[PDB]
RNA sequence: AAAGAGAGUUUGAUCCUGGCUCAGGACGAACGCUGGCGGCGUGCCUAAUACAUGCAAGUCGAACGAACGGAAGUUAGUGGCGGACGGGUGAGUAACACGUGGGCAACCUGCCUGUAAGUUGGGGAUAACUCCGGGAAACCGGGGCUAAUACCGAAUGAUAGAGUGUGGCGCAUGCCACGCUCUUGAAAGAUGGUUUCGGCUAUCGCUUACAGAUGGGCCCGCGGUGCAUUAGCUAGUUGGUAGGGUAAUGGCCUACCAAGGCAACGAUGCAUAGCCGACCUGAGAGGGUGAUCGGCCACACUGGGACUGAGACACGGCCCAGACUCCUACGGGAGGCAGCAGUAGGGAAUCUUCCGCAAUGGACGAAAGUCUGACGGAGCAACGC
RNA sequence: CGGUAUCUAACCAGAAAGCCACGGCUAACUACGUGCCAGCAGCCGCGGUAAUACGUAGGUGGCAAGCGUUGUCCGGAUUUAU
RNA sequence: UAAGGAACUCGGCAAAAUGACCCCGUAACUUCGGGAGAAGGGGUGCUCUAUUAGGGUGCAAGCCCGAGAGAGCCGCAGUGA
């Protein structure tokens, strides 16, 4: 089941993840299909940068944000467009 | 077996091979006793014919062998009715 | 009934395959051993890296014969073949694993620890 | 539709039923040098009728594995 | 754009040819003398040698029969899913193993997403439990009783099979769409709202079919090593005909028929080696390497085999054989650190028998939640920047 | 992780410098001891009672929490030369 | 003739052992012919398919020759002496 989630890349205690779309059997930081976008923790405004549109994409053919994927897709502000796309 | 969850795994596969090896040679004998008639070009050839089918894709139902396996045989069995 | 040029198989773990009777011990005119008795006795045949070499004079134990012995209740045992086990100077085996059945007369001779390292006291 | 892929050679040798070994020849320049020098490995194709004959310059296509070794279809007749 | 340094040494003295040596850079390095700190990384290259002792794979009572509680509320076994992922190693392998590019009109795919049909009616058991019997122990038999989303028939339902009609087609074998006749193939309930109780209904499920996505299987062109003081190699070998088997083509296997196939463009044999992205050096072209990080492959004490499953011929699963260690009441039994630490040995040479699931990602669950030596951190060593 | 990183308050020049070379290649030289001995060395080669080459001092030169030696690879090597 | 198997003896003298047909395979050395039946192994009986597949003979009737296979059956043993 291919579900998209984050990458934990960077220094000691100074995290960075990049949001990667995978199945959930390859490892956390090994093979991937494609990359979405990135999430910075540290700042403490949280910036966060996606594609709004390959994300669209993959969830139309069974791809399943993980916990904190699905609270910045709704910050962001696609899980609407995904409600709307569905039923109309 | 050392792990607690593969001592279960060890005793239960013992139970779907029993199962399993039953019904299994059960669908051979069908298609043995067939392929004989056929030879013989006897009257029983055509109703033969009939439960070994019917054999044959109630395995896939029953999950132990492939639909294209059972497809497969079920037309080869065909040509030999004649 | 073993004497003088008889030549049988061992059944121990030292390098030796095969060997040649010289002397059978216990006597001035003696002319056969049997099941647990002592023989001097030299290496024909050894596998390749083994603690016992080819051309050896070591005694050993007879451990195993195709005339057996008979026992004080009336019953006998006989074996195929006429095997040996190679010991020390006291009766402690030169290897660490013994094949094939054992007699139990050994037991009777105090062999105690060939009769504990075999897989069958018959 | 895809397009499986097509060579072009010379028969050497029809002993064989139903199928022809045909040698292609191709060139290939030299790795540290620079010469282009000739290369050829023949294949086997499948002569569906005997058509072609030993010498003859001809087509080949590629399929599926026909055999231990035959994995390439006669297509054309070029010259005999 | 970039763009290349020489020196010493044969002679009584010289100019050429020519070898040897030196000045530079880099290590997973070691040794010698010395030694303050912080940040970021690295640390068995040898014996794929043998392994004490702890922990690394479980979960679900919202699928089915118990103990505390005056019979409210929480905790073994059958059953389902998961253990084929994550983690380790480089032995073997000179070949479609890998890199790069294609084909499959010759293939499969649990969980995930969408859509369409339904989820109707029965039967016989058996664990647990309770007695008896055997053995040191591992553990094995016999009698009786019970349930389920466990198991087995039944009604209805195929683009599954056979026989056809049409069209539109393609790359030879052949493909796509629709229609007709005949024969086979399915299922499970659980937790709640309403009503009345009939019944309806929400959620998670169950069966069949088709799409997408994902993960794999097979075939092919080209590419990357030493020896000719290694010249022939092969017989299911090479092709054909019929059948068997597989998810799928195929000598993959079998019977028959013929004698073919490969090789000086280097077959065969011996030796060595996991492959690549990349790393070091170099003006460049090249030369050497493949530790750490990422992708693929092979292996799991040494050989062989298969079962269960969507997926294995399966690291912490099973059976047989072998070597080794251990427990035996002598009848027989139990094991596998190339998982994280750690021990002995080898070596010139390499670390703690530590703290947590708080973050990320995994398995189970409807969810809290449980498991996670993956992973986050900490400890030791001027090993490097 | 962890009262960890990070601030501000005060006292102390106080606890914190070694390693290798100095004939040429190659930056850096004088005394004393020894007398083909002890010894040095990558090459040329130094030592046989005035040694800038052996051993120790003073001084100097390269680096510095380092510095030297060994092993392996590329360069210089146009010394396999497309 | 049990067990042993040259311990006998000047010396394996004498005796024992191998022995037919078909198939596989076969070394040093060589004067290139050999060595060679080197060595070392495997199969043999009877019944059915079977007047076989196919050959010799004849104008036909018929007669003679007889490989491969499959399935079986019986003994301690199938060139059973
Ligand atoms: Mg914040
Ligand atoms: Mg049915
Ligand atoms: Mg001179
Ligand atoms: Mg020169
Ligand atoms: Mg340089
Ligand atoms: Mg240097
Ligand atoms: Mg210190
Ligand atoms: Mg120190
Ligand atoms: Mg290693
Ligand atoms: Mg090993
Ligand atoms: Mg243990
Ligand atoms: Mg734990
Ligand atoms: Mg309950
Ligand atoms: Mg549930
Ligand atoms: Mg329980
Ligand atoms: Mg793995
Ligand atoms: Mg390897
Ligand atoms: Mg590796
Ligand atoms: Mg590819
Ligand atoms: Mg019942
Ligand atoms: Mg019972
Ligand atoms: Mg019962
Ligand atoms: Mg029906
Ligand atoms: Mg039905
Ligand atoms: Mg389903
Ligand atoms: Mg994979
Ligand atoms: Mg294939
Ligand atoms: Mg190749
Ligand atoms: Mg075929
Ligand atoms: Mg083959
Ligand atoms: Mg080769
Ligand atoms: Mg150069
Ligand atoms: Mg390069
Ligand atoms: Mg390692
Ligand atoms: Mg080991
Ligand atoms: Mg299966
Ligand atoms: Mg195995
Ligand atoms: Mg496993
Ligand atoms: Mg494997
Ligand atoms: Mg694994
Ligand atoms: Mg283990
Ligand atoms: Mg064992
Ligand atoms: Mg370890
Ligand atoms: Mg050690
Ligand atoms: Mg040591
Ligand atoms: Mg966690
Ligand atoms: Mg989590
Ligand atoms: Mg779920
Ligand atoms: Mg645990
Ligand atoms: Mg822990
Ligand atoms: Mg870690
Ligand atoms: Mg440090
Ligand atoms: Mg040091
Ligand atoms: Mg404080
Ligand atoms: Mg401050
Ligand atoms: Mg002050
Ligand atoms: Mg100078
Ligand atoms: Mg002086
Ligand atoms: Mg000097
Ligand atoms: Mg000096
Ligand atoms: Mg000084
Ligand atoms: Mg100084
Ligand atoms: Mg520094
Ligand atoms: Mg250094
Ligand atoms: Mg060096
Ligand atoms: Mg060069
Ligand atoms: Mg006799
Ligand atoms: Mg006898
Ligand atoms: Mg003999
Ligand atoms: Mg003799
Ligand atoms: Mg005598
Ligand atoms: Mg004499
Ligand atoms: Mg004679
Ligand atoms: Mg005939
Ligand atoms: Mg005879």
């Amino acid at each position: 089941a291919v579900k998209i989630r984050l990458k934990r890349m960077g220094s000691k205690k100074k995290p960075f993840y990049r949001i990667v779309v995978a199945d959930s059997r390859f490892p956390r930081d090994g093979r991937s299909i494609e990359t979405i976008g990135t999430y910075n923790p540290l700042l403490d405004p949280v910036e966060v940068k996606i594609d709004e549109e390959a994300t669209l994409k993959w969830m139309h053919n069974g791809a399943k944000p993980s916990d904190t994927v699905r609270n910045l897709l709704s910050r962001e502000g696609i899980m609407e467009k995904f409600h709307n796309q569905k039923l109309g | 077996p050392n792990i607690k969850s593969a001592i279960k795994r060890v005793k239960t596969a013992e139970t779907r091979n029993s199962r399993n090896a039953s019904q299994r040679s059960a669908m051979r004998t069908a298609i043995k006793k067939f392929d004989e008639a056929a030879a013989n070009n006897a009257d029983n050839a055509k109703d033969l014919y009939v439960e070994a089918s019917k054999k044959l894709d109630s395995a896939v139902s029953k999950g132990l062998i492939h639909k294209n396996n059972a497809a497969r045989n079920k037309s080869r069995l065909a040509a030999k009715l004649a | 009934m073993i004497q003088q040029e008889s030549r049988m198989k061992v059944a121990d773990n030292s390098g030796a395959r095969e060997v040649l009777t010289i002397k059978v011990l216990g006597g001035s005119g003696r002319k056969t051993a049997n099941i647990g008795d002592v023989v001097v006795c030299t290496v024909k045949q050894a596998t390749p890296g083994g603690v016992v070499k080819k051309g050896e004079v070591v005694k050993a134990v007879i451990v195993r014969t195709k005339s057996g012995a008979r026992r004080q209740d009336g019953s006998y045992i006989k074996f195929d073949e006429n095997a040996c086990v190679i010991i020390r100077d006291d009766k402690s085996p030169r290897g660490t694993r013994i094949f094939g059945p054992v007699a139990r007369e050994l037991r009777e001779n105090n062999f105690m620890k060939i009769v504990s390292l075999a897989p069958e006291v018959l | 539709r895809n397009q499986r892929k097509v060579y072009t050679g010379r028969v050497v040798s029809d002993k064989m039923d139903k199928t022809i070994t045909v040698v292609v020849e191709t060139y290939k320049k030299h790795g540290l040098y620079g010469k282009r020098v000739k290369y050829s490995k023949k294949f086997k194709a499948h002569d569906e009728n005997n058509i072609a004959k030993t010498g003859d310059v001809v087509r080949i296509s590629e399929t599926r594995p026909l055999s231990a070794t035959k994995h390439f279809r006669l297509l054309e007749v070029v010259e005999e």
